[PDB]
């Protein structure tokens, strides 16, 4: 059986070949284990601190809500080593990792930050690092490819089916399935089979944690809404973990929604896909009609894990979360404004929560209403990305 | 169900082990996918194990999948993989026909559904390859329901729990991946007969799975690898074929 | 006269045309009122603090120190917002210029890292921002300009002389000459004339007096040696300012040696030049022997400044700091061992003051030693360049 | 020093005012520069301020920059400068020859030895570009001992202490950047006479300054265009040079 429930809902699950179980179980005791340890608890801690550079500031918007009664503040995870959130949980795992005495890493990852997290970690830790990734997407991301391996971290390319991150997914799990005996599998985002969605919120839930103890600090209350990206919801699970209790604060995930949900070009299944089995997990998917799964679409390459953690399928099925979806054109005024207005650039991840908490306050301009919005990343890296567009357009 | 009862039950008469051969369905496309079929079943497969192509099998290595590639090159579907099934089955009614599926083909149009579709074009058994016995029950339940075999892998990390288990909730045929220990454990667990799959590639190992006490052998992508070599000529490719399996089988003997 | 003393020693001073005295004195006047008004102080701390992410860590490098008797620590400039510490003395100056009622800032930039900083401090600020910066540099650092564009600012590109950092800085002061009524020239480093290198130092000091508690805390004791980057001199005055009355704190400054002193292909004026006067002060320069100003030479772009601040020239002079020099090869060499044993990618401008500790410690490895580098700024901007040698070479 | 009291003394004997056009020595090469220098002269020119290219003129605005660029092309140095300098004055004994240079080439190889050269080759005065009066002292008192005047430039955003320092500090002429207003304070210290610097282009301008109590102009880079104009033929430049400065000196009669 297993220690902590793997379902939220109907969500969730262990749907793992049975020669991976054993290594699920494993996980999952460690993991119980590390929490109750205040040693562990203690070392996670000093290396946030001392390491990554906890907590990050929550900045407060003035010049962007001018004229409407929003307050915005922007939860700083760009400000993180590593330029985003998958640093905090990839030292939480890598720390388990040794508690479990494994001296192997095995990530996977899609635009390149959780595979950078991951080999800034194992340098720092001692451990050895491969990381699978599409072949597609090595191709168009060399400067995170040569970070993760001027980290010292062997980095494998994936050809097999799309060639993109569930590909990296997919392989990932085969070389766990064959060496977890002295190999970690470091899951990216809150997905996956359980333990990983209950791992990843719990070692990203120091996001939303400093988030309340900052915000009541500087305005004596909560917020009405915390607004984050939902890729695989890493991001979004670490801003609204300490939030789900206190029932007047809105959560809002935001899936990117490409060239509009009607083209079908987009990355937004928890809204517009469907349930089905996949990566371990039951959980709404791009897939055919007859059951082949997809890829996301978004000019963001971070929001491309074609599914979602279990977790956000539940809390919106209870109807305590709300989600919604912002178009890559949205996304992209809102990254030009934060960059002119604030002087921050933000990861086009994280853009897609901006652009949203910006339609809040714009299309109800007196509606008075404290946002925070989670900006998970920071955009030096879209910078090309967003020239390139900016130069196809004039 | 019924079919490996009175297949076993006939291999136990002659003292002989099962040989079954693995292949994806339509590969490389479904006329010789029909073809290489008939060959292996010709050449004296006793059982098959077939797979449905599915874009992402996290439980399969290199070979495997190379060979959905090029089923879905092909353009095959699982619903072209049903009628392909009907066929195979109006062709040959005694043979077990098992399916390897992956676990959203089954649950994609509901699962009660899938073993209903399985059942009326004559499926004996499928092993959903991502659904361990932990979450196995509506998978079992209604492979039941619909007179058909649920199959569950016995990982070499078993113990005993496990073995428990897989004997109580597997029918058909368990699929074997301390060899004689198993073995015996799941004999003494009354577990549907043993068949030992993964490296299978010669004539040798199917005499000793069968010495260790299974009841036969699967050859889980030694076929399919005969196929990838000969895709330029579908003729040597059938030869090569029907040699390697009557060869296979005759070591079951 | 002046409210400050302009020289350290023989060096500094105020060498301007005389159109330009005003606008100093002026500045001098603003600086010393903020400096004694708790507002202004409390605002600027603010702005450190929420957004751009002060007090930064100190982190300790076991790996890198393995089997020796040096203790080690890394200041975390590169987690500061924007990369740099650059970041800080820009909201010091764009709150100064709010101060003095100016509605425009005029800076200059050679890498493009101070040029990022003043263009997100402005756009913060609301302050209207023009930047120069020489023609060859804007050809090498399009990444750099594009940020300071979608930031708002207006850059130009400076073709005159040789094209790079010095033909910059005497652009932006021509033109503040004629705007300082409405315009504050931001100057990048502790350099210039007075009151720059006052008004720099004291908006990098922050950095030495949070690694003075921060070390405190750790080892209970002051470190034996601070040691930083020298280009113009900024983050080093800012690491060694409240450390000069500690006498048993050793500072050392590392300048760039570029191909080797010997090659004559350096930028290190402080030991290897000659005191001349240009940019508003008297202090070493690199310079033909008749008197024209020359360009350094270095792997990274940011320890162009051909010269070097005056308060430099000066703790040089009555031995209170040691300057010393590291090649190319041997930043190159501490660049790819931090990114492999600490995970963190640094400047490779900050890559000079590790490789100087590294030597430090390697040269001596049973001295028992506890040393602080400042680590000025990230090194993802500088991936491409070191790509493209370690492609060069294999 | 003495050549400056000696022009003025005469021109206000002639109820006349200076015309003192300027140029970078050695622009665009240095045959051509000697030879520029003596049609100013003959064309009417009462004194010279003479330019010495250096890296980073960073007290200059574009045409003269442009000056800077071609003089170095042609391979200046201040040594060469020095050389032209010498044979200037042993050409034209009377007329003051003034320097506009930058504190560094002064600096250099010592202040005092900078001055002492000056003084050998026949310069009556220096304008160092980027020295305030707040930093002038030991460029003011060698500049003294080797009897060379130093200017100073009185700006527009001059105060009274400033015009006070300006007047004691300054000999020769003071360069002069309430026009009628600053001149009064000058005259009421004893400053050295004022020249009217700066936008000095047509000839209207010479006869205001002249009117507003100056003891006359500077061209400050008038002459300079005139040569970046006519770079392709030397012998058209010489030509409008000389119709412009007789135009310009004609204006201060
Ligand atoms: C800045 C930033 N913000 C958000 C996300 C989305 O992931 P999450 O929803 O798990 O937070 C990503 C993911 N990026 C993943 C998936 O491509 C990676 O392997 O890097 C991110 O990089
Ligand atoms: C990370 C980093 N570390 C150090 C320095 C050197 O400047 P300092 O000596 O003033 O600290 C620079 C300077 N960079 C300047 C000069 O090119 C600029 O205009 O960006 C830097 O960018
Ligand atoms: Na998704
Ligand atoms: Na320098």
């Amino acid at each position: 059986t297993t220690l902590l429930n793997p379902y939220f809902g109907e969500f969730g699950g262990m749907y793992v070949p049975q020669i991976l179980m054993p290594a699920l179980n494993q996980l999952e005791e460690a993991f119980v284990s590390a929490q109750k340890d205040p040693e562990f608890q203690a070392q996670f801690a000093d290396l946030l601190k001392n390491y990554a550079g906890r907590p990050t500031a929550l900045t407060k918007c003035q010049n962007i809500t001018a004229g409407t009664r929003t307050t915005l503040y922007l939860k700083r995870e760009d400000l993180l080593h590593g330029g985003a959130h998958k640093t905090n949980q990839v030292l939480g795992q890598a720390l388990l990792a040794k508690r479990m005495g494994k001296s192997e890493i095995i990530a996977e990852t899609g635009a390149g930050q959780h595979g950078v997290a991951s080999a800034l970690a194992s340098a720092l830790l001692g451990l050895k690092c491969r990381i699978y990734m599409g072949a597609k997407d090595v191709e168009r991301q060399s400067p995170n490819v040569f970070r993760m391996r001027l980290m010292g971290a062997e980095v494998i390319p994936v050809h097999s089916g799309s060639a993109t991150l569930k590909d990296a997914c997919n392989e990932a799990l085969r070389d766990w399935s064959g060496s977890y005996e002295t190999a970690h599998y470091m899951l990216g985002t809150a997905a996956g089979p359980h333990p990983y969605p209950t791992i990843v919120r719990e070692f990203q839930r120091m996001i939303g944690e400093e988030t309340k103890a900052q915000i009541l600090d500087k305005e004596g209350r909560l917020p009405d809404a915390v607004i984050a990206c939902v890729g695989g919801g890493s991001n979004a699970i670490g801003m609204f973990a300490d939030f789900i209790n206190d029932t007047s604060v809105g959560l809002i995930g935001v899936e990117p929604g490409g060239h509009g949900i009607e083209t079908g070009e987009h990355g937004a299944p928890l809204k517009h896909g469907r349930v089905g089995i996949y990566f371990g997990m039951k959980a709404p998917m791009m897939q055919t009609a007859d059951g082949q799964i997809e890829e996301s679409y978004s000019i963001s390459a971070g929001l491309d894990f074609p599914s979602v953690g279990p977790q956000h399928a539940y809390l919106n099925s209870i109807g305590r979360a709300d989600y919604v979806s912002i178009t890559d054109d949205e996304a992209l005024e809102a990254f030009k404004t934060l960059c002119r207005h604030e002087g921050i650039i933000p990861a086009l991840e994280s853009s897609h929560a901006l652009a949203h908490a910006l339609k809040m306050m714009r299309e109800q301009p007196e509606k008075e209403q404290l946002l925070v919005v989670n900006l998970s990343g920071r955009g030096d890296k879209d910078i090309f990305t967003v020239h390139d567009i900016l130069k196809a357009r004039g | 169900m019924e079919r490996y009862e009175n297949l076993f039950a006939q291999l136990n008469d002659r003292r002989e082990g099962a040989f079954v051969p693995f292949v994806t369905l339509g590969d490389p496309g479904i006329e010789q996918s029909l073809k290489i079929i008939d060959t292996l079943i010709d050449a004296g497969a006793d059982a098959l194990e077939l797979g449905v192509p599915f874009s992402d099998p996290l439980a399969d290595g290199p070979t495997i999948q190379n060979a959905n590639l090029r089923a879905f090159a092909a353009g095959v579907t699982p619903a072209q993989c049903f009628e392909m099934l009907a066929l195979i089955r109006e062709k040959h009614p005694t043979i077990p026909i098992g399916l390897l599926m992956y676990a959203n083909l089954v649950f994609n149009n509901g699962i009660d559904a899938f073993y209903a579709r399985c059942e009326q074009v004559g499926v004996d058994s499928v092993l959903v390859a991502d659904v361990p016995v932990e979450e196995s029950a509506p998978f079992r339940q209604a492979a039941l329901r619909h007179n058909i075999a649920p199959i569950f892998i016995c990982p070499p990390n078993a113990d005993d729990d496990l073995l428990r288990q897989v004997a109580s909730y597997g029918r058909g045929y368990t699929y074997l991946l301390p060899l004689h220990h198993l073995i015996e454990k799941l004999k003494e667990y009354h577990a549907a007969p043993a068949l030992q799959g993964f490296g299978i590639s010669s004539p040798e190992q199917v005499s000793a799975a069968v010495r260790a006490g299974a009841a036969g052998a699967i050859s889980g992508s030694a076929i399919v690898k005969i196929i990838e070599k000969n895709l330029a000529s579908p003729k040597q490719m059938l030869a090569e074929l029907r040699s390697f399996v009557s060869a296979m089988k005759a070591a079951s003997r």
